[PDB]
């Protein structure tokens, strides 16, 4: 099934914030209605934020998360989390490579802000 | 529905 | 019920962080075994990171966020949820007052690390 | 905060189904828009489905689900997840006395059906 | 990355219950430390419940869900979620053809039990 793609509500602005999990560089890019409005990279095997930025959904509302490593898309796990019908997560794990951990780029989306 | 069009 | 408590596997790196949502100042302690293991302190109405620190869930696992502003403690709401049956995501919002968007202190639990 | 209250999509057909894990008598009343749509009243201390039904969301995709024994409100617990951005899962739990196992109605609701 | 997969406590109750929406006949296996423990066959557009037992995951905690229609295995989604750090959901859905509503088995995992 697809994986790191989430629909908002229109024009919200929303919180993404990534994290590096492995010895090789990750690349994150955040589409928002398909075009590419934010990246991340960086380098760590100690959970650093790699990058942290405020969004907005725009008319679509359609929010993807891709991560990929050298060059190489990883493979995507994600779902989000709704707690008192209000406070939503949008998260998003990757594999780089074969051990399976899924941490290897962490992906937190959060809304409302403010 | 198992049908050839699905 | 008890919210901001999760029991993590023993032992283990977990990354905590917290993002500010809110005119008050957010104090966010978060609790290994008990013993306050780090203390958070920011404000932002813009999702800004106010603390993210790596931790070790110890010979317990048992890790526990508290968020207070001024001296009051905030209404918690939190759940762990599990991706691909290995990366854990153990997530708190926080109400400071009577609008219950409950992001005030917002904070994101992952593990494994590495 | 409060618990059991979540948003649909409106006019969305969903199946609600709840167990039993008590020697309570667990009364669960399923509200839509404000109003009662399915009651379920049993007993078991086995997970025993106690009702099942399909459900619409109706004219503003309110849900509502109250628990109570013997005319007490139990305590709740709840949160909504999402699987590849189109499979939704809305789940409470009870509880009705002092052991916290916040099983003694468990109730799900999922959607889309069909 | 795999889907349908779940490590429980070790030595636990736990109920599995599976609903329908497919014009397809669903078949639903559960494997404990990868032996089938429970089969459930059933067809249905309105959300049934095909199957419904209570199992135990034994010493492994191992704990699988596959689905098929006509030998043909559906694509898996899956969650686990934890409530109040006690009430634990193992989440499946299950996409049989071509229009992803991933809802043609659902599958509930659920424990503690009592
Ligand atoms: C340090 C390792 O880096 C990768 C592999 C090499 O490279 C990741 O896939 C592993 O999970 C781990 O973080
Ligand atoms: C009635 C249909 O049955 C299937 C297709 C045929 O078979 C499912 O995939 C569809 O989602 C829908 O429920
Ligand atoms: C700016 C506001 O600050 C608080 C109230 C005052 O202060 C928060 O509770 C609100 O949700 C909002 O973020
Ligand atoms: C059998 C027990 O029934 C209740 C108490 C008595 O009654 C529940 O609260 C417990 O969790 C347990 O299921
Ligand atoms: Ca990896
Ligand atoms: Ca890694
Ligand atoms: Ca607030
Ligand atoms: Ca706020
Ligand atoms: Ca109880
Ligand atoms: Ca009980
Ligand atoms: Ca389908
Ligand atoms: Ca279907």
């Amino acid at each position: 099934a697809t994986q790191g793609v989430f629909t908002l509500p229109a024009n919200t602005r929303f919180g993404v914030t990534a994290f590096a999990n492995s010895s090789g560089t990750q690349t994150v890019n955040v589409l928002v209605n398909n075009e590419t409005a934010a990246t991340f990279s960086g380098q760590s095997t100690n959970n650093a934020v790699i990058g942290t930025q405020v969004l907005n959904s725009g008319s679509s509302g359609k929010v993807q998360v891709q991560v990929s490593v050298n060059g190489r898309p990883s493979d995507l796990v994600s779902a989000q989390v709704i707690l008192t019908n209000e406070l939503n997560f949008a998260l998003v794990g990757s594999e780089d490579g074969t051990d399976n951990d899924y941490n290897d780029a962490v992906v937190v989306i959060n809304w409302p802000l403010g | 529905k198992a049908a050839k069009a699905c």
